[PDB]
């Protein structure tokens, strides 16, 4: 009956101190945590940090919420978590959380007769994981999301991941644009600060960057232009027109390449690898004018010698570099 | 009159709006309404796409049952929140508004055999998974989907009002897509598992396409007359050294700033796309073409007549290439 | 006259006008709102447009809101 | 999975592995009465540094990343300082820095007189 | 004198029941809109949407709120507005929109003697209109704002600007930056439908696009670039060197120019006139280059006739496509 | 002392935060004062401006009087919830929000006699409508209007506290403006008639100066070294077809790039800002410079005295025309 | 025991009257600060302010709040702050902060038996800096976080650092990749105004710009395009193309480093180092096309005196120009 | 000799400085929450800067604070 189950549920609630969390004197409650991943909806490196969407459950055990005379498991309106305890959940590294209000409070609470108690929200995190970029765009992130207690220590609360590995779900299913998601894994630790042992645990994703993006349009040209360099030092000895706009268009076109791929990226104040390549490239391209220039100056004081040592020597030379560059990125 | 006060404070007597209809006795059909008015942008930059939507969910509920002059009646928003509802979100939504202008854009209707008619305004922004291989070329659908949250498939079932192609409407005034074409809708039901239980999802395909005219005038044209110029480099002559250079060299970078442009435009991916492949193509004849000249050049003091067949060789060669070439994209990234 | 002529009020006939003119059609709130009905009032019955009844009329007894 | 070493007062210690996800490098003295008991902190990254009360201005620390190494170096010994040091590493999310529980990866003690 | 209003007061709002509307079972209740608009802050073409400040009046005779012996015009406390019935009026084309709280959540209410009954707010509405951009940036814009009731049919709520057109003031005080606000229209239409007649108001502005600081970056740097293409022409047949740069630097300066209006112009991802006229003139340029081409593969191969027949026809030639797209878009 | 929280207690007995003091015996009279603790950034783009300030507000309300050992009481903000305060809000502002760091950064003391002062924490982004004619020379006089919402003359009556000029105060270390100089204040009051009545406006102008340095350097310097680049193109030779030709059409583009960095420079318009009057100027220069060397190319085979007068007639003149039109711009912008 | 513990707490919140500080009549109470910084979001400098997320704990002694019998301390949940009389504390200069609500509203009360009370929250604070500019992007800035109390002087509260220096931590865990955070500072004042004395209490720190990104890419183009221009120097004297050519797309380079290092760093319309610095190269390279102007004048109408005089002056002039720069701002 | 130092309201006594002042002087902030103050116990009695209330001590109390906040 309808009215019993009123009833029942306000003999529950009655006389219900939500300061005060299951087993106040006993030992700490162990709270299962559990997270469904629906998406990672964006990745940016402009601010370390990535969104992401997860459906987070928490199981924990109230005696003062068990039930008798009811089989069916609860399912209750999100409003009645207002009205009892719930753990002080929290992300370490989140940088703007919020629980999704789409005509309701994305919320569930499901009683069960045994006292159990399940609380799900539906949170979009902004969460922050530092990246190094010495190695970009070769580079392979660790972004890691963090749950702890805010208040209670470890002798007044206890956390662990429901189902072991199994826990973590939804992680297979995301495709992320320019990143995949190599593996997860979790782990549960206690963390002593100057108050006390806090619980926590830990979902990390090891994203390796998918290298389409900076291979035919960064690499490609760049490389493209230092040939061209190259087809400079194949064009004359006199020539002087040719050769010097040839040169000094290459060295345009570099800088033009360098500052429109400087707007592209996202604005890291830092050294990283592709800036190294296209520095050596620009260098490259530099250093053919500056041989041009050493030649007509030694013949208008042999030229010849010197424009094939350069012939020779700048492909070489180049070949050794990219070499270089790309066994130490690598 | 005073009828209308007493049947209004008689109706919540004894209810509670934590339980559900039927907690233990039946399961919940709460047949649903979409009437989309707009249609906002789709962003793929940002990957998703806003929709405002008025949302209609009509059930019974027997504890509201009544007697009175005036079969329907309505309530306020602190009525309609003394009440159960259903607790419908958006599965693939990522920030939804609720509109509260002057009032909260609610409406709760109950008629008098306890049929609770609520209708309510919002602005759903779902996430939008693309698959931008083909990009311009490319057509996405990207459904809404919704459902209850708490209420698994035991306790409340969704059902579509009137037939399912009928249920969700789109005002054709309504559009709001500067690009992409709205085509139709596919409208279907199913269950979905999860860890805590089964649960029916309403998902509602917006098959859509992509406007073409914006990137082969902007893009894919200025490409052709740039490889084009490389074309005509050749015709030139053998002697003038440095106007072929210049010509070639202002040509490599005028490709560059276009490539540069176009790659910018299109959102930040790690695929390559249709725009890369033709513009590497491309970018890849124009260093071809000066790399020819560049050899015509070597040979032009030594053996002319070598040069002047290698210039004669090219004239034909280069633009059959970049017209098989070209007909091989168009007719595959077209026809599909 | 007895055509009741909808300029937003279904309640004044045209002395003006001879012959009503009757339009229900199925636009914008149709699926939630209704059939856009829509009365008037011309000198003769006019065109008549797909996707949309039309019934011509006389001097009385001519079209009350359908309800 | 950072494999720590250390190197003979100046004692350094040479760090491997993902260095990155463990910026925080810390020194722990191992008395034979109580356990390890002050901490010794730098990063690994701008060479910020934080040492305890009773080490301040005798013991100081410095880093060089060209073969990812720290360095510190004792002043002024005092007879009580005999014990073994231990080199550990630290991640961005471990909590408080003077409590050896939050540092993962632990090398091998170096005893001095 | 103090005592009497309260207790006036409190005699009003005793025994009211806001969920019953004015003359429940009578007539509908007439109510009388206002605006006055504060500005406009943002035309935005990307997301096709205006942000528009205004303070919201309206009016409407309450007989259970009338009041005798107090010859003044009772302005409450905002909170009153919680405790009173108020329209359920809302803006069919809004994206987002808000009240100001500035040290009060910005409400007023006036109860006036005779019954009638101010309530005003002061409302940043982000509304949406259809923008078409055929034109641009000669197009002309309509962009509308729609005021409707909820639930009440125009059998329980009726909608009616006051003084008709002297109802929306503040539009000749607005000084957009982009825009100039050409016309403003009222209109009040009682939709009809099967089920029953629901008020709509609507307030328009038609405003058109000031041609002054687009026209100069879009059209001079163009046309004279187009210029100097022609002057290619006027050099010679045999110098090779000038001409070919001088076209193909041409060439590089409008692909600039076109990149560039691409960064800077509002992501409009569809044809418009500015795309026609820069495209026109870059087939200009690049036919002068062929023009050019050819002389040359003719003369090396009478190459002065042609050159003379460009130089008369090109400038003719140009001249009727700036016509041609004048009178087009004018 | 429980003799505190008796008189607490026994303040609202019987009151009415509905109405305001004397709601039909006189004119409430709110004595206004602002504080600037910062000037925050000025957003040409948006033509608006935030501002940080400690808002004060003090009146009297005979209702709330006490007898107590204590003169001055200091209320939390739930009490200053149930009491009456003056519905002021600012006129021009976009999207302000009150503080709410901690506790809500109000305070709200009673004296004895029934003085209300009520002191608050804002950060009002207010609107300031710009003239961008003399862009970048402009000066601006963005305003800051405040006033009772509801209530209108007949009721509500604002005053500065103590006097005009030094009502309002700006911090000296807060300026917090890149770009600007704030050459002082302004304020006043006056009467603004309205559909609903005439209301009490207490007006503020904030007089700004535009910093000219880094314009001047980034816009103009290089468009005067590009027109100098084109009369060294006259000042060259005659023979050389190619190299003044490879000059011209780079020395154009290198104007067309600065034009366009020059415009994304400064904020949207729909006029001629003084600044692209300029940049126009200079791009003709250019343009004719190459015209010039092209028709004296089309006089070098033929008739040679008529291409060395011309030469030297564009030497003598084009230097010349440019310092008078850069006179005349400088001396009509400043 | 679960009853105990509750009658416990209801004997301790009632007769607690949360407008009244602890000891209303009696000396002043004395909060001690203590702060955790989990890390500095970013530093803008368009709007010169800086974001910084921490854990923000005051202790206060309240001996309405002491109980007896239980030697734990007791933790409750984040809403009996809502019961509990806290400061009235702010930070001065600010823009923007919250609490975070990631699954409860962030907050921790932890009572003692002896009446202290501790009251932690997580803040987002947007802390407001002035940032001086002339030796961008060799600046060094100070940025500060001032706490103090809004309504109540010296007499009524009192503030101090916990543990002197050691009251703020987590400075190790900023991780900001364009700064270096030289040191933190502790200040406690006791602003003694006529009226009264106002606590205050300031957090102090010493940031400096890195340059291993900034000196790169602003720097190294640039000096190669100069060098470049010397290059121009050795050509010739007749060789009127090449030169011409190659000084001009010197210039051209320079423009488009200058126009898009503008759109690159972030909006500081003021003067600063590096555009002295452009300002510097792009003079050095309009002189050296000047000088060649003037030698082909000269030539046409020694030239290889000029050009011997430019060698040996143009490296010298620069050298000299970059030292004197460098010394200047260092 | 006996004068009164800054930081708190009142202090106890200064027997170092011979020589004593008030300086009480407007700045920035002189308009809300008073005027500031900071008594002082130079040992010579200070320079005078150009606007600044220093009333240079004789002896002991020396610088009293300023009654009830009346500025
Ligand atoms: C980045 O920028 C920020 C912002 O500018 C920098 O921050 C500033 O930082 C300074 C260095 O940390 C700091 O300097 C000091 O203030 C300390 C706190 O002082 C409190 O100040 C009052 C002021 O009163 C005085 O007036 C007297 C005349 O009437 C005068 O003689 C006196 O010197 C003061 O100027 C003090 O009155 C007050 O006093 C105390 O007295 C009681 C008495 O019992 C003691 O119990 C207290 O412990 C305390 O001593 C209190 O000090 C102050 O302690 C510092 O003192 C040190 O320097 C002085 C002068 O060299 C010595 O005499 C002292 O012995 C001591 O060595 C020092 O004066 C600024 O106040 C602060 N400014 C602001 C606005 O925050 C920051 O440094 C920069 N760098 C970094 C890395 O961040
Ligand atoms: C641009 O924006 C709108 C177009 O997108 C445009 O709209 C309106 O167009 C005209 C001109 O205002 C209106 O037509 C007319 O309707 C009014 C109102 O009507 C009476 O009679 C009908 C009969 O059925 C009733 O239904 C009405 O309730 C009312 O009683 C008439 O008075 C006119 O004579 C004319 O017939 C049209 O209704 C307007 N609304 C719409 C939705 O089209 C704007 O005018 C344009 N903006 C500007 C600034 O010009
Ligand atoms: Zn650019």
């Amino acid at each position: 009956n309808m009215s019993f189950v009123k009833e029942t549920v306000d003999k529950l609630l009655k006389g219900y101190d939500i300061r005060l969390r299951p087993d106040f004197g006993g030992p700490p409650v162990c709270v299962g945590m559990n997270i469904d991943i629906a998406s990672i909806d964006m990745v940016s490196e402009v601010n370390m940090d990535y969104t992401l969407t997860m459906y987070f459950q928490q199981y924990w055990r109230d005696k003062r919420l068990a039930y008798s005379g009811i089989p069916l498991n609860l399912t209750l309106d999100n409003r009645v978590a207002d009205q009892l305890w719930v753990p002080d959940t929290y992300f370490l590294n989140d940088k703007k959380s919020f629980v999704h209000g789409v005509t309701v409070k994305n919320r569930m609470i499901r009683l069960h007769p045994d006292g159990t108690v399940l609380y799900g929200l539906r949170i979009t995190t902004t969460a922050a994981c530092m990246m190094d970029l010495r190695r970009y765009p070769l580079d392979e992130q660790n972004c890691t999301l963090e749950i702890e207690s805010y208040g209670y220590t470890t002798d007044d609360i206890e956390f662990y991941w429901r189902g072991g590995d199994k826990a973590v779900t939804g992680v297979e299913r995301i495709e992320l644009p320019q990143f995949s998601i190599v593996e997860h894994r979790l782990v549960s630790r206690n963390v002593v600060f100057a108050t006390g042992a806090y619980p926590r645990l830990s979902l990390s994703f090891r994203l390796k960057r998918n290298i389409g993006y900076f291979i035919l349009q960064t690499y490609m040209p760049s490389i493209l232009i230092t040939i061209l360099s190259w087809v400079s030092f194949w064009i004359n000895y006199d020539a002087s027109a040719a050769r010097v706009a040839l040169g000094i268009t290459t060295v345009l076109t570099m800088t033009t390449i360098n500052t429109h791929l400087r707007e592209t990226l996202p604005k890291i104040p830092y050294v990283k690898a592709i800036d190294m390549y296209l520095m050596g490239c620009f260098v490259f391209v530099f250093l053919a004018l500056l041989e041009y220039a050493f030649v007509n100056y030694i013949f208008f004081s042999r030229a010849a010698a010197i424009d094939r040592w350069s012939r020779i020597v700048f492909p070489f030379t180049f070949s050794l570099f990219n070499l270089v560059y790309w066994l130490y990125y690598v | 009159t005073t009828v209308f006060t007493r049947i209004l404070d008689r109706l919540l007597d004894g209810y509670d709006n934590r339980l559900r209809p039927g907690l233990g006795e039946r399961v919940t059909e709460v047949k649903t309404d979409i009437f989309v008015t707009s249609f906002g942008p789709v962003s793929d930059h940002d990957m998703e796409y806003t929709i405002d939507v008025f949302f209609r969910q009509s059930w019974k509920d027997e504890r509201l049952k009544f007697k009175g002059p005036m079969t329907v009646l309505r309530l306020n928003n602190l009525m309609a929140s003394k009440i159960w509802t259903p607790d419908t979100f958006f599965h693939n939504g990522k920030k939804s508004v609720a509109h509260n202008m002057t009032m909260p854009n609610k409406l709760l209707r109950i008629t008098e055999d306890g049929t609770l008619l609520y209708t309510m305004r919002l602005t759903v922004r779902a996430e939008c998974p693309m698959h931008l291989e083909d990009f311009p070329m490319d057509a996405h659908a990207c459904p809404l989907k919704f459902g209850s949250y708490a209420y698994t498939r035991a306790e409340v079932v969704y059902e579509w009002t009137r037939e399912p192609a009928r249920s969700v409407v789109v005002a054709e005034d309504g559009s709001r897509l500067n690009q992409y074409d709205l085509l139709g809708q596919t409208v279907d039901s199913g269950i979905v598992q999860s860890s805590t239980g089964e649960y029916v999802v309403m998902t509602t395909h917006f098959h859509l396409k992509r406007k073409i005219g914006y990137f082969v005038i902007q893009t894919y044209l200025p490409c052709i007359m740039t490889v084009i110029l490389s074309q005509v480099s050749f015709w030139l002559n053998r002697e003038s050294v440095p106007a072929r250079t210049v010509f070639g060299v202002t040509t490599v970078l005028t490709m560059t700033t276009l490539s540069i442009s176009a790659r910018n435009s299109l959102p930040k991916v790690a695929y390559a796309t249709a725009m890369d492949w033709f513009i590497a193509v491309c970018y890849a004849f124009v260093f071809s073409a000066l790399i020819e000249f560049a050899t015509v050049n070597y040979f032009t003091k030594s053996q002319p007549a070598r040069a002047a067949k290698i210039d004669r060789l090219s004239r034909i060669a280069f633009p059959l290439l970049f017209g098989i070439f070209n007909l091989v994209y168009w007719a595959t990234y077209l026809n599909r | 006259i007895r055509c009741f002529i909808t300029p937003d009020i279904t309640s004044k006939d045209c002395p003006n006008g001879h012959v009503c003119y009757t339009k229900t059609w199925c636009d914008a709130f149709c699926s939630i709102r209704g059939k856009r009905v829509d009365l008037g009032c011309a000198a003769t019955c006019p065109t008549v447009k797909t996707g949309v009844d039309i019934q011509c009329c006389s001097t009385d007894n001519c079209n009350p809101f359908p309800t | 999975q950072v494999q720590l070493q250390e190197s003979g007062l100046r004692l350094s210690c040479a760090a491997s592995g993902h260095t990155f996800n463990y910026p925080i490098m810390g020194w722990f003295r191992q008395a034979p009465g109580k356990e390890r008991e002050f901490v010794g902190a730098i990063s690994w990254s701008g060479g910020s540094t934080s040492y305890a009360d009773s080490v301040k201005d005798r013991f100081t620390i410095s880093r060089d990343n060209a073969k990812n190494t720290v360095y510190l170096e004792m002043n002024n010994l005092k007879p009580e300082d005999t014990a073994v040091y231990y080199c550990a590493a630290k991640g961005r999310y471990s909590g408080g820095l003077y409590y050896p529980t939050n540092y993962d990866y632990w090398g091998q003690g170096t005893q001095v007189t």
